[PDB]
């Protein structure tokens, strides 16, 4: 994505995985590689082991690392003390970590120099006007039969699956293609993610969209204005290009715990060079109301105002049944459709 | 310690008709960072009380906005006396974003076609609010400046945070030579002061020139309701004017008769015109320690004097600012709401 | 460059601003195509809108920075039709002659859209801009290559064409050298001199293509001191003071007061037909026209002839809308004929009252 | 606000006759009328003869007949008049006791009553037992608020706000805590909590040797101006002399010590209808003793103080540990829920918020405000005067811990036509006063004020 | 790189070239160019004719720049020789010497800018080296280079230059503060003076 | 919503024995100071207590009458202060009063007061930038004869006029005299949304005062109640006399000249004019 169209030539900078053997131990220049290749359990083969006594015997003068925190730091330390290098650099995502250890991974390495501020990169021009929102669609009977029905964690995609959640997603495509705006949806259902895409019936990203598909969708909705809406599954995420952010949309809220809230955050909403709209970049987070997830929702609120993006709540929709397409609009269907979730 | 102008020494004259042609500046320059949205919102902002002030102060005259985008001069309001189109007009641009670079040759020669048809008891005048330190002209400027002159049109311009030489040759040529026409700025509220002396007519030393008896006549107001009617919009209004010899109705206003084509005021532009014309002396700061007059105000009735001997305090001054041929005492706030709103004096009204 | 005339025989400018606003194509085509006025004086009316649109219309934009740009600031865009296209295109071909020519000679075959500017990029933004490329891309070919050569020794001429005999306070040519004949030493490698007398030689051109131009006393202090006396004289009973007094007198001053208040109420500060309404309103509209040309000449004054003819204009007007009044009273009936009166009153009165005028001055000039 | 001048008129004509004989009196209920029928009075008062009504109502043009509307019916309501159906039209007056009291009033009449006052050497100092008037009142309200030690002895008091119910404590058990009374006095400042508490008094001290003519010509006295000499000595009714007594107990009144004196004049009965300006062991600051902070970021920023007031703030915000300046606190929607547990709603503390806490405020409240009001037509973004965002999370946090949308009105019917509920509900869009509508059903729940215009317009 | 595509959006550029025709060709547009519009920069040598005999009046010059200090010694050991005999010669040392030719350079293109004392205009300099020369240029330049404004950052340098220019576009005409830095007509020479005859 | 009612009651001894003269001597200005000190303490009791002022003026300058500037140094008895307090800076007056007083009769200053009255209403509201003050001021005039319309103070009242608009001061006049329709008063309450009021001399005004001068502090919902038309037709040609319709005014000196040009120097300002423009005005 970067290095080619940066000055790197990846002539030298051989990729190693234990999986993908490359050149080590000859490379003339630098090298790039991964901290499961440097030192992991995912050593499926010794060309790892031969980099890494390539790496001891060569004096590294400055190492560049990507996102370290997900690792833990004792690998991080025994390949630090093992290759004995001059100087190396941390390119952090957070300003807490899990290697926030005795030995700090700093003095590992050197001082603070520059914090991601976000509050100035996101409203300079590069993400400018960030507007967040928690759409509340409307309960409907069936939804609190089934939270009656059970407690568990399949609740999820029963209440993700509401069809006015879908309504507001329509309206908003309809309204950011009025406005030449581009959409992202974050939906890593597959089912319910693939019946809105039928319902809509427009190109769309969806569950393990294809690369090149994915690319294709990227390219006319970022620069035709006939698709501008996009469903960003869990499958990419940390695995695909982030396109810009101008309106993102979120139904799932589980994420793990914690901490996959904030990367989603920093990635998902990249830079958008458009100020046509008076918020640049939407966020938006379609919550069935009186649902189990409005705990969690309101967490997402508090974490987003703890990061101090602009937030709001859009709940009194103009023209909400006006759009388009009120297919699964009666709570009949939107029990019908909770039915078939239940099979999911 | 005081900031006040000694003497006016053109009591005597000043343009009471006018025309002027105010010219913003809508170009990629006016997107930098200086005041507080930007130049230009500010700009604009100011632009509109200035327009409603100056067709207060001289409700008599007409105006017309142009921009300069991309090197050329738009016109946004013909030349007109009704302010509401131009505040209007300044509205919808203050939603739009400037490109380009200022053509200030264009917008030099579109003004002087524009003011053609102002005849010659009114008086011209332009006000370019320069704001980039470049000009990009498709012409020779030098010539242009020499037929203004020719057509006896003077300009005033406001520079932002520079001095351009070309504006400065252009202030001091067409105003007959006298620079002080090419005030630039420093501050925000420079800048509205700015504005705000810009509004009143133009005296330096006025050439003898030709003075006219100008043909006008006062309307009376109309009376019924549901006869609404009109000749100035053709529309249904329900009670206007009527011109005491074109004899057709005209929406309110200080118009032009669409009819005959005769200028219609009431006189309250004439008053307001014989404020303009002779002012009052500026009021003198009577001695510290020599006024000896009466502890109070004279046209309200503050207890702001002094405080008799304390050290510092009364060693600093006597609030006692008090005019001259009234000899009267008046408190800094009366004298500053005099000689700023109203002009009778009230002590030398009395006698 | 704008004329009275000149705007009045603007014949294709006039027609352009009918197309201009639709009212405007409306008011002259009902003041003309119903056998009405000349086109002539009803521009004599509205000339400053020709003036101004005219003047909108031919303004040339500046060469200067867009001209030099449209080969610097222009370097991103490989796609098709860029920012500006046809205004950087022109840009350059004011700029350059050389790429309009080529352009031109390169339309029958070989499209200079897509191919055409793509090799264009390396012959030209090689040729002029940066450094000599000399090596790599040497795509400057065929057309390129030969306007190329061509450009050379063209540039050369045109700076031939720029020398004039500056003026003794600047003249460093007289000024180095040209005094002695002396031996010093001299200094201080190839190429790039000539970057720097292109930038130069853009400078000047662009600077050039500039420079082308192309009782009283007594008895008053009597009854003062009496009143004085009266307050001081205790008094003052507020109680004793009117609170009406003459239930009568008040009922009257009630009775003035909710008279007035009534009158000045009687200012409540809509019409039927609505198709009637309009073709009112443009009756209204021209007759307004119509008489707006008299009273401009009944006032002025030697074209006698020309206010003889927009009297009987008028009086056939006038006529006309005594005839609509007619039609309306007999079809639209009473209430609706009377609102279209009370809505045509002030300009049927205005017209009226110009005709009896000019009947009266015509009678003076006659008799 | 239970809105006393809806007590006022709650009493019957003849007691209110009463009344207006104290002049004093009728002058003190003048001041509180709606403007207009302030002006219409004033009309009448003099010209000694009834007035047809259609003059009074071609007076006043249109945009504001609401007003008119609401004149008439408050005046009604208290029979300050009485409408005369004399040839079938309608002869106003009003009741010729307020008539005579009032012009007695304007022009020097024989109001004893409110000349009760005595004019002497007033050694009365303005910090002069203020500061102990001021005392009282803080010590009354931090005790039924409940403070670590409520030194209140108001035995009478107690005993008023338990059988009023003043605040949600369990007196049974001696708690003083708020309730929906005890919200309101929360939010009540000064006019709402004088007010609430002198309804209080009068709903306990009603059963026995009332004498409420007397009750209110005291009150008023009270609130009329200094009477200053011979008050207590003189100027009372023997159960005037108890009430007054027990008032003065109550704050309300600075009588002085000794037992026997003239009447204390106290700010309190002045700012009992003053509306004004809200100030009161020998040390108190001038200047905006309020201290509070109340931003976007939705938290405090305390700088002044005071110790019940920033309890009152505390009544809906967390406290860990109070400084010097500030005090440990942050205004979160769960800041709002502890008030929320209580159910207290999100609306008198808009109010408040938008009024109190801005002597440490000033600056943020006038930022805010810009004078974006003339200027809201020209540039048509207000500048978050009376801060909405805040607002917004306000009522998402209320409506998170509310689920229940409710509406006033009263159900309306025998809409015959769809003519006449178009036109209906067209006027109630121009004046903004419908709810909700459908001419299916040709029924709604909302204010009454459009059917009394078209009722008025059909009948009159 | 990109960088002169920028000042070409904003000014033009004349460029200083060895035939001196040309340069005198160029050099007279730069003046045309200055008092109409269009701003205009002209890049040439400090050892250069330009710097030698041309003037630059209130309008044709406002910041001029020093970027580097002019020194010779890139070339051939000329000077080395003609120092060798300046150090036996005289008792004067070779960076003595260096240092003093370039700070005559230096002070003879800055002293361009100005003609009058209406004329006003910005000196900058550019170098590490200059810090320690405050003292070698001439007097009048010195007392106008306060301690404050040395290895002043170029951001520094926009933000005093910036503040610069708005201030002396302002009127700031007293006329009374004049009489004593102009000595006004016949008199305030004769006045003053002639009693300084003491 | 407090307003600043702010009376500026004009007292010419000349014009009192006019009004003595007028009619029968039936009763002097104390007629016209009772009903206005009534009027007074009505609109003191309507609102919540929201201050006064009162200035006159007699023959010989102006003096406030009820602020009471530093001197020394019943009903609600604050109606008692303010109205004792303004009878005795009234006698205080008249006893300004003698020969000396009788002579500079040439004036009449009432233009002073009313700028002097705003100056105070500037001031007030100036200073109490907290609870704005709907303020907007009066004015009673005996309405007396031997100047059917003194002109000599027609700037003053138009400036006057401009600062109340600007100030947002309605201002409301009666003139109590003979049928002389005060021109420039007319204009001024017209103009500054005020309200006329032509009584005749000797009724009880406090009726009318109560009714039609009590509603300007800060209602307008309401219709005003002025009398027949306010034609604007305004001043008569400065060197006529007649008032103009069609007028004729000059140039840089402003001044409205009849049909009538003298041909050259307009009668107010030395200004010559262009014979050929004087041609061009005489081509009718
Ligand atoms: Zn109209
Ligand atoms: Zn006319
Ligand atoms: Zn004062
Ligand atoms: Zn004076």
């Amino acid at each position: 994505q970067f290095l080619q169209w940066c000055t790197l030539q990846p002539e030298n900078c051989a990729v190693f995985t234990s999986d993908n053997k490359e050149m080590f131990q000859t490379e003339s220049g630098l090298v790039v590689s991964t901290y499961s290749m440097v030192a992991n359990t995912r050593n499926r083969s010794h060309d790892s082991q031969k980099v890494m006594d390539f790496l001891t015997g060569r004096e590294w003068g400055f190492i560049i690392l990507d996102e370290v925190h997900v690792v833990p730091a004792a690998m991080f330390r025994r390949v630090v003390s093992t290759i004995a290098a001059h100087a190396k650099l941390g390119l952090t995502a957070t300003l807490v970590r899990e290697d926030d250890k005795i030995g700090d991974l700093n003095f590992l390495i050197g001082p603070k120099l520059y914090e991601a501020n976000w509050m100035e990169l996101s409203q300079k021009g590069h993400i400018a006007n960030v507007q967040c929102a928690e759409v509340w669609c409307p309960m409907t009977a069936e939804f609190y039969q089934e939270y009656l029905r059970e407690t568990a964690r399949k609740r999820m995609l029963l209440y993700i699956m509401n069809p006015t959640k879908f309504q507001a997603c329509q309206f908003l495509i309809q309204y950011h293609e009025r406005r030449g705006d581009k959409i992202i949806v974050f939906s890593d259902n597959v089912y319910a993610l693939q019946e809105y895409a039928l319902k809509m019936g427009k190109p769309f990203i969806y569950g393990s969209t294809p690369q090149q598909e994915r690319m294709n969708i990227l390219q006319n909705f970022q620069y035709n204005d006939q698709i501008n809406t996009i469903f960003l599954s869990k499958v990419g995420d940390t695995s695909i290009d982030l396109p810009e952010a101008t309106c993102l949309i979120q139904i799932s809220s589980h994420y793990g715990s914690r901490r996959q809230e904030a990367q989603r955050l920093g990635r998902i909403l990249r830079a958008k060079r458009r100020n046509d709209e008076g918020f640049n970049a939407f966020f938006y987070s379609l919550v069935s109301k009186d649902t189990q997830e409005m705990y969690y929702s309101t967490k997402r609120q508090a974490f987003l105002v703890d990061q101090g993006y602009a937030f709001k709540v859009i709940t009194h929709l103009h023209g909400m049944e006006n759009i388009p397409n009120l297919a699964y609009a009666s709570p009949r269907e939107r029990r019908e459709l909770l039915q078939e979730v239940l099979l999911k | 310690k005081k900031r006040t102008a000694k003497k006016n020494i053109t009591p005597y004259q000043r343009g009471i008709i006018r025309s002027l042609i105010l010219t913003l500046d809508c170009s990629e320059a006016m997107l930098e960072k200086d005041l507080r949205p930007n130049r230009h919102a500010m700009i604009i902002q100011y632009a509109i009380d200035f327009v409603h002030e100056f067709f207060d102060q001289n409700p008599i005259s007409q105006m017309g906005i142009i921009i300069m985008r991309n090197g050329l001069a738009q016109l946004v309001s013909q030349v007109s006396g009704n302010p509401q189109d131009h505040i209007d007009a300044l509205k919808s641009i203050r939603k739009q974003e400037p490109k380009g670079n200022p053509s200030l040759q264009n917008a030099l020669e579109m003004a002087r076609g524009l003011l053609l048809p102002v005849p010659a008891h009114c008086t011209r005048e332009v006000l370019i609010v320069f704001g980039s330190l470049s000009t990009t002209d498709p012409g020779d400027i030098h010539q242009t400046i020499d037929s203004l002159v020719s057509e006896k049109i003077r300009v005033k311009v406001l520079g932002l945070s520079a001095q351009v030489a070309i504006c400065k040759e252009l202030c001091k040529a067409t105003n007959y030579g006298d620079e002080s026409f090419y005030k630039i700025l420093l501050d925000e509220t420079h800048l509205k002061e700015l504005f705000n002396e810009a509004v009143t007519p133009l005296p330096v030393n006025k050439i003898n020139k030709g003075f006219t008896l100008v043909k006008m006549g006062f309307p009376t107001r109309i009376f019924e309701d549901t006869p609404t009617f009109c000749s100035c919009h053709s529309k249904l209004v329900y009670g206007g004017y009527f011109c005491p010899n074109c004899h057709s109705k005209v929406c309110s206003l200080p118009t032009v008769c669409p009819c005959c084509d005769l200028m219609l005021i009431l006189s309250t532009h004439l008053a307001r015109s014989y404020h303009h014309l002779m002012p009052l002396k500026t009021f003198a700061e009577v001695p510290t320690t020599e006024k000896f007059r009466s502890e109070d105000c004279f046209s309200c009735q503050s207890r702001f004097p002094i405080l008799k001997n304390h050290k510092n305090g009364k060693l600093l001054t006597s609030s006692r600012y008090r005019c001259e041929d009234c000899k009267q005492e008046f408190c800094v706030d009366c004298d500053v709401f005099i000689h700023e709103i109203l002009h009778n004096c009230p002590g030398c009204e009395s006698k | 460059s704008l004329s009275k005339e000149k705007l009045l025989t603007n014949l294709k400018l006039q027609q352009s601003l009918l197309k201009g606003n639709k009212v405007l194509m409306k008011v002259f085509q009902e003041t003309v195509i119903n056998a009405g006025l000349p086109p002539s004086e009803f521009w004599s009316t509205r000339i400053p809108l020709l003036r101004a649109f005219a003047l909108s219309t031919s303004q040339k934009v500046g060469p200067y920075n867009v001209l030099s740009t449209i080969k610097p600031v222009a370097s991103s865009e490989n796609k098709v039709n860029v920012n500006l296209s046809r205004e950087k295109i022109l840009n350059i071909f004011e700029n350059y002659p050389i790429v309009k020519k080529a352009y031109t000679d390169n339309v029958p075959k070989n499209f200079k859209e897509p191919e055409f500017w793509a090799r264009f990029f390396s012959s030209k933004l090689f040729r002029k801009l940066r450094g000599e490329k000399i090596m790599q891309n040497d795509r400057g070919d065929v057309i390129i290559d030969r306007y190329l050569t061509l450009d050379q020794e063209f540039d050369r001429k045109d700076d031939d064409m720029l020398l004039h005999p500056v003026k003794k306070i600047i003249d460093l040519d007289g000024n180095i050298q040209d005094d002695p004949v002396v031996r010093g030493n001299r200094p201080d490698s190839d190429g790039t001199v000539d970057i720097l007398k292109g930038m130069n030689r853009l400078s000047e051109k662009m600077i050039m293509a500039l420079k082308n131009e192309y009782s009283n006393q007594q008895m008053l202090q009597q009854l003062s001191l009496v009143m004085d006396n009266l307050i001081n004289k205790l008094d003052l009973n507020q109680v004793v003071p009117n609170n009406e007094v003459s239930n009568k007198i008040n009922k009257r001053v009630i009775t003035a007061i909710k008279i007035n208040a009534k009158q000045a109420k009687h200012n409540n500060v809509e019409v039927k037909s609505t198709l009637p309404i309009d073709l009112l309103e443009s009756c209204r509209m021209l007759h307004t026209t119509c008489c707006e040309f008299l009273k401009h000449f009944y006032i002025h004054q030697k074209q006698a002839s020309t206010v003889k003819k927009l009297y009987n204009h008028l009086k056939d007007c006038i006529e006309k809308l005594n005839e609509l009044f007619q039609d309306v009273l007999n079809g639209d009936g009473e209430s609706m004929s009377n609102t279209c009166t009370a809505y045509l009153k002030p300009v049927l009165n205005s017209i009226t009252l110009a005709t009896h005028k000019y009947d009266e001055y015509f009678n003076e000039y006659n008799n | 606000k239970h809105s006393v001048t809806q007590y006022l008129e709650e009493i019957p004509q003849q007691v209110q006759n009463r009344l207006y004989t104290s002049p004093a009196t009728c002058l003190a209920i003048y001041r509180i009328l709606p403007p207009l029928a302030k002006f219409f009075i004033m009309a009448m008062v003099f010209n000694e003869n009834e007035v047809p009504l259609l003059d009074l109502d071609k007076w006043v043009n249109s945009n504001g007949k609401l007003q008119f509307q609401n004149a008439i019916k408050s005046m009604k309501s208290l029979h300050l008049l009485i409408p005369n159906k004399s040839s079938g039209t309608l002869m106003i007056n009003l009741n010729p006791t307020f008539k005579i009291s009032l012009r007695n009033a304007l022009t020097g009449g024989e109001v004893q009553n409110s000349f009760g006052v005595v004019v002497e050497e007033n050694v009365v100092s303005l910090d002069l037992l203020d500061e102990y008037s001021a005392n009282k009142w803080e010590t009354i309200l931090h005790f039924m608020v409940g403070t670590p030690l409520a030194k209140i002895p108001s035995e009478k008091v107690l005993n008023l706000l338990k059988h009023s119910k003043l605040m949600e404590e369990v007196n049974s058990t001696g708690e003083f805590k708020i309730t929906n009374e005890g919200f309101q006095f929360l939010l009540q400042e000064i006019n709402s909590q004088l007010w609430t508490l002198l309804l209080q008094y009068l709903k306990m001290i009603e059963t026995s040797k009332m004498d409420l003519v007397d009750v209110l010509h005291f009150i008023f006295m009270l609130g009329a101006l200094e009477v200053g000499k011979a008050y207590k000595i003189d100027a009372l009714s023997e159960t005037q002399r108890i009430m007054l007594q027990d008032m003065r107990d109550y704050g309300l009144v600075f009588q002085k010590h000794s037992n026997d004196s003239i009447f204390y004049p106290t700010k309190l009965a002045l700012m009992l209808t003053s509306d004004t300006k809200t100030i009161r062991g020998l040390k108190n600051q001038d200047i905006p003793d309020g201290s509070l902070i109340v931003e976007t970021n939705f938290k405090i920023y305390s700088y002044s103080n005071s110790p019940l007031q920033i309890a009152v703030l505390s009544l809906f915000v967390h406290l860990k540990a109070r400084f010097v300046n500030m005090v440990l606190g942050q205004i979160t929607r769960e800041s709002i829920r502890r008030a929320l547990t209580n159910g207290i709603t999100a609306d008198q503390i808009i109010a408040y918020l938008e009024t109190h806490a801005h002597p440490q405020m000033r600056r943020l409240a006038e930022e805010k405000l810009e004078k974006k009001l003339e200027l809201d037509p020209n540039c048509k973004e207000p500048l978050q005067v009376l801060p909405p965002t805040v607002v917004d999370q306000i009522r998402l946090w209320q409506l998170e811990l509310d689920r229940v949308i409710t509406y006033e009105g009263s159900l309306y019917s025998d809409f015959e036509t769809s003519q006449e509920y178009n036109l209906l509900s067209k006027y109630a869009q121009d004046i903004g006063v419908l709810l909700w509508k459908d001419d299916k059903k040709k029924k709604f729940f909302i204010s009454k004020e459009g059917n009394s215009q078209v009722l008025d317009f059909a009948k009159r | 790189m990109g960088i002169l595509d920028e000042v070409w959006k904003h000014k033009l550029i004349l460029v200083e070239t060895p035939d001196a025709q040309e340069t005198s060709l160029a050099l007279e547009t730069y003046r045309k160019a200055c008092s109409n519009g269009r701003g205009a920069i002209l890049l040439s040598v400090a050892r250069g004719k330009v710097s030698e005999g041309i003037d630059f009046d209130h309008q044709y010059g406002r910041t001029v720049l020093m970027i580097g200090i002019p020194f010779q010694y890139t070339e051939s050991r000329i000077l080395k020789a003609r120092l060798e005999f300046m150090r036996e010669n005289y008792r004067i040392r070779e960076n003595d010497f260096l240092s003093f030719d370039a700070m005559r350079h230096a002070a003879q293109c800055l002293g361009r800018v100005l003609r009058g004392k209406d004329d006003y205009g910005v000196m900058v300099l550019a170098d590490r080296r200059f810090s320690r020369k405050r003292s070698q240029l001439p007097k009048w330049i010195a007392q106008g280079l306060s301690d404050a404004d040395l290895n002043l950052s170029t951001d520094m340098a926009i933000s005093n230059t910036k503040q610069f220019l708005r201030t002396m576009a302002q009127p700031t005409d007293p006329k009374d503060q004049e009489g004593v830095s102009v000595w006004s007509y016949e008199d305030l020479i004769k006045h003053q003076n002639s009693r300084k005859d003491q | 919503s407090p307003s600043l009612l702010t009376v500026i009651i004009e007292i010419a001894p000349k014009l009192w024995t006019t009004f003595d003269e007028e009619g029968n001597e039936k009763g002097s200005i104390i007629k016209v100071l009772e009903a206005l000190i009534v009027f007074l303490n009505a609109h003191l009791a309507f609102n919540s207590a929201n201050k006064v002022a009162v200035i006159a003026a007699y023959s010989q300058g102006i003096k406030y009458l009820y602020p009471e500037s530093t001197s020394a140094l019943d009903m609600y008895r604050r109606f008692r202060n303010v109205d004792e307090t303004l009878v005795e800076e009234i006698y205080k007056l008249f006893e300004l009063e003698k020969k000396q007083i009788e002579q500079n009769s040439q004036r009449s200053t009432l233009a002073g007061a009313m700028s002097a009255g705003l100056t105070y209403v500037n001031r007030i509201s100036k200073e109490s930038v907290t609870t704005s003050l709907k303020s907007r001021l009066l004015v009673l005039t005996c309405g007396s004869g031997s100047s059917k319309d003194e002109i000599f103070q027609y700037i003053p009242i138009m400036n006057c006029i401009f600062s109340a608009t600007k100030m947002k001061c309605p201002i409301d006049v009666v003139k109590i005299g003979g049928s002389k329709e005060s021109t420039f008063l007319q204009q001024t309450t017209d103009a500054t949304n005020g309200v006329y009021l032509h009584v005749e001399s000797t009724e009880g005004l406090i009726q009318y005062l109560a009714t039609a001068m009590f509603i300007d502090p800060s209602l307008r919902p309401i219709i005003v109640k002025p009398n027949h038309g306010s034609v604007d037709f305004r001043t008569s040609c400065y060197l006529t006399g007649r008032v103009v319709a069609v007028g004729f005014i000059c140039s840089v000196c402003l001044c409205v000249l009849s049909i009538i040009p003298p041909g050259n120097k307009c009668p107010a300002c030395d200004s010559q004019f262009d014979e050929h423009v004087i041609a061009k005005l005489k081509r009718k």
